[PDB]
């Protein structure tokens, strides 16, 4: 069949800069290429049909070009809502095939993480369990480290992390560290602290709560 | 007015089967083709097969193994895909798309998250995440919502039924002991709380459940 | 008028063949790897250049039923053109023996 190669896999670009994705076919397919957009946890969305023709509802920001075996999707002045996965699809020959895909990431200004620590709720404590949640929201770049300390002593067992993709509202990243413990283990300790070391601060930003 | 409506999620035992659906509203021409696209987590789009409901003929992807069987019901405007003999390799998100017979996929469905595992269905547990009573507030106060112990994916979370759309982070779930754990954060002005009411809406389609939780400040 | 019945029916038949042939071609070509006659808009133009026997070669079926549909489109366009041409000739002949004084 017809294989569609998309380059590059990941595309970094500064805000307000014209960007260009590349879709290339194994053989000549004229102009029967179509572009789709897929955001985080979303369904694909048609942006461009037949190489260059536009779609109602899609901004004039998006434009396509190319013919034969080389196709290009361009974005004049990339903004935060453009952060998604872009796919190309051919309809020249049976069967229809898709491209491997290209992820778009925006190189914005560095942002410090907003740390937030949350004590275990009463609805959870009344079931023999407790989870201290530590949120790290809206930081750039994505590289960040988390550190837990119980009564000064560093704790590692029972910590699960979860990173998001580049948020398409402000081109930032987020992280959630969750220390899960039993009710008995949570009672025989006092101070729980959550530390965060980031590129924008030589000093680790911390947050602490006291169950008293 | 979702043109293509699909169920939220489906849980299938290894080796069993399931019948996915795709109810179609909007204009239904005799030249319509219904396509099914498979997408694995962290992977791209894969074409499974197509079907024309007005005639009932279906084509499939020869490069892969035939796990699907496409049918349609013109009286109810609903296409069906029969995924049989499922393994862990068949766990993905299956979309349905409508093509006007002109090559491109004009409208997509929301996708159905099919999970193939031996584990059982467990409803989620929603816990409030209010900041400590000795914590400082700027011009913004971040509130949270804890969703743990559910199976399988996914879960949908909204704040104030969607009115609090901006400033929401829903972190990807973590799997542990055949159970998922998810946290969601919302950023509201410090004057907007606890003055205005803030509630997280957690819906688990696999267990057909949906609950709310008012974020009340800690006593 | 028998010659206008045959020409009038053939042209109606041709329009039915052109539309159904465009539809049936796509239905028969999809599922065959390499086929390019797989979308209705360009299949509609293919049926015209087939019935008129132009046949650029930009579009053509590769399957059995796609080729069977092509044969029907070929024959329909040719016979319709043969009947209309015949109907015109008799119309002119009858018109020519009139104007003189023959009825
Ligand atoms: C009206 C005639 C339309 C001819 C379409 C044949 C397309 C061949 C094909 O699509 O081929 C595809 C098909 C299987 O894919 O092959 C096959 O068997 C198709 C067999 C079709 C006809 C039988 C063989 C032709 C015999 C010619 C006379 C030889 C005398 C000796
Ligand atoms: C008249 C159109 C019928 C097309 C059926 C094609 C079936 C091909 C099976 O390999
Ligand atoms: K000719
Ligand atoms: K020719
Ligand atoms: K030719
Ligand atoms: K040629
Ligand atoms: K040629």
């Amino acid at each position: 069949d017809i294989l569609l190669t998309q380059s590059p896999a990941i595309l970094s670009v500064s805000p307000g800069e014209r960007v260009s994705f590349s879709c290339r076919a194994s053989q000549s397919i004229g102009t029967d290429i179509h572009w789709y957009q897929q955001r985080t946890n979303g369904s694909p969305r048609l942006l461009i049909k037949y190489a260059s023709e536009s779609i109602s509802g899609i901004p004039s920001r998006f434009s396509g070009s190319g013919s034969g075996t080389d196709f290009t999707l361009s974005i004049n002045s990339v903004e935060s809502e453009d952060i998604a996965n872009y796919y190309c699809q051919q309809s020249n020959r049976w069967p229809f095939t898709f491209g491997s895909g290209t992820k778009l990431e925006i190189k914005r200004a560095d942002a410090a993480p907003t740390v937030s620590i949350f004590p275990p709720s009463s609805e959870q404590l009344t079931s023999g369990g407790a989870s201290v949640v530590c949120f790290l929201n809206n930081f750039y770049p994505k590289d960040i480290n988390v550190k837990w300390k119980i009564d000064g002593s560093e704790r590692q067992n029972g910590v699960l992390n979860s990173w998001t993709d580049q948020d398409s509202k402000d081109s930032t990243y987020s992280m959630s560290s969750t220390l899960t413990l039993t009710k008995d283990e949570y009672e025989r300790h006092n101070s729980y602290t959550c530390e965060a070391t980031h590129k924008t601060s030589t000093s680790p930003i911390v947050k602490s709560f006291n169950r008293n | 007015q979702v043109q293509l409506q699909q169920p939220g999620a489906e849980l299938v035992k290894p080796g069993a089967s399931v019948k996915l659906s795709c109810k179609a509203s909007g204009y239904t021409f005799t030249s319509d083709w219904i396509h099914w696209v498979k997408q694995r987590p962290g992977h791209g789009l894969e074409w499974i097969g197509e079907i024309i409901p007005s005639y009932g003929r279906a084509n499939y992807n020869e490069k892969i193994q035939k796990k699907a069987t496409l049918t349609a019901d013109k009286s109810s405007s609903t296409a069906f895909m029969q995924l049989s003999s499922l393994t862990s390799e068949d766990s993905a998100v299956y979309y349905c798309a409508r093509e006007r017979g002109d090559g491109y996929f004009a409208v997509w469905g929301a996708g159905t998250t099919v999970t193939v595992s031996s584990a059982k269905t467990t409803p989620p547990s929603v816990y409030p995440l209010a900041p400590g009573s000795a914590a400082q507030t700027n011009s913004m106060v971040t509130l949270g919502c804890l969703v743990k112990g559910y199976f399988p994916e996914p879960v949908t979370v909204t704040w104030n039924s969607g009115s609090l759309s901006s400033g929401v982070h829903t972190f990807p779930a973590v799997l542990q002991s055949d159970l998922y754990t998810l946290s969601s954060s919302v950023t509201v002005p410090s004057s907007s709380w606890p003055s205005e009411t803030v509630t997280c809406n957690v819906a688990h389609p696999a267990s057909s459940t949906k609950v709310d939780k008012k974020i009340v400040p800690r006593d | 008028a028998l010659h206008w019945r045959a020409a009038g029916a053939a042209t109606v038949l041709l329009v039915i063949v052109l539309l159904a042939g465009s539809y049936l071609a796509v239905l028969a070509e999809r599922g065959a790897p390499g086929a390019q006659l797989i979308t209705y808009p360009r299949a509609l133009f293919w049926s015209v250049e087939t019935a008129t026997t132009v046949g650029y070669g930009d579009l053509y079926p590769v399957t059995l039923w796609g080729r069977l549909v092509a044969v029907v489109v070929m024959v329909a366009g040719i016979t319709s053109f043969g009947l209309v041409t015949a109907a015109l000739a008799t119309w002119f002949v009858g018109r020519e023996q009139e104007r003189r004084g023959h009825f």
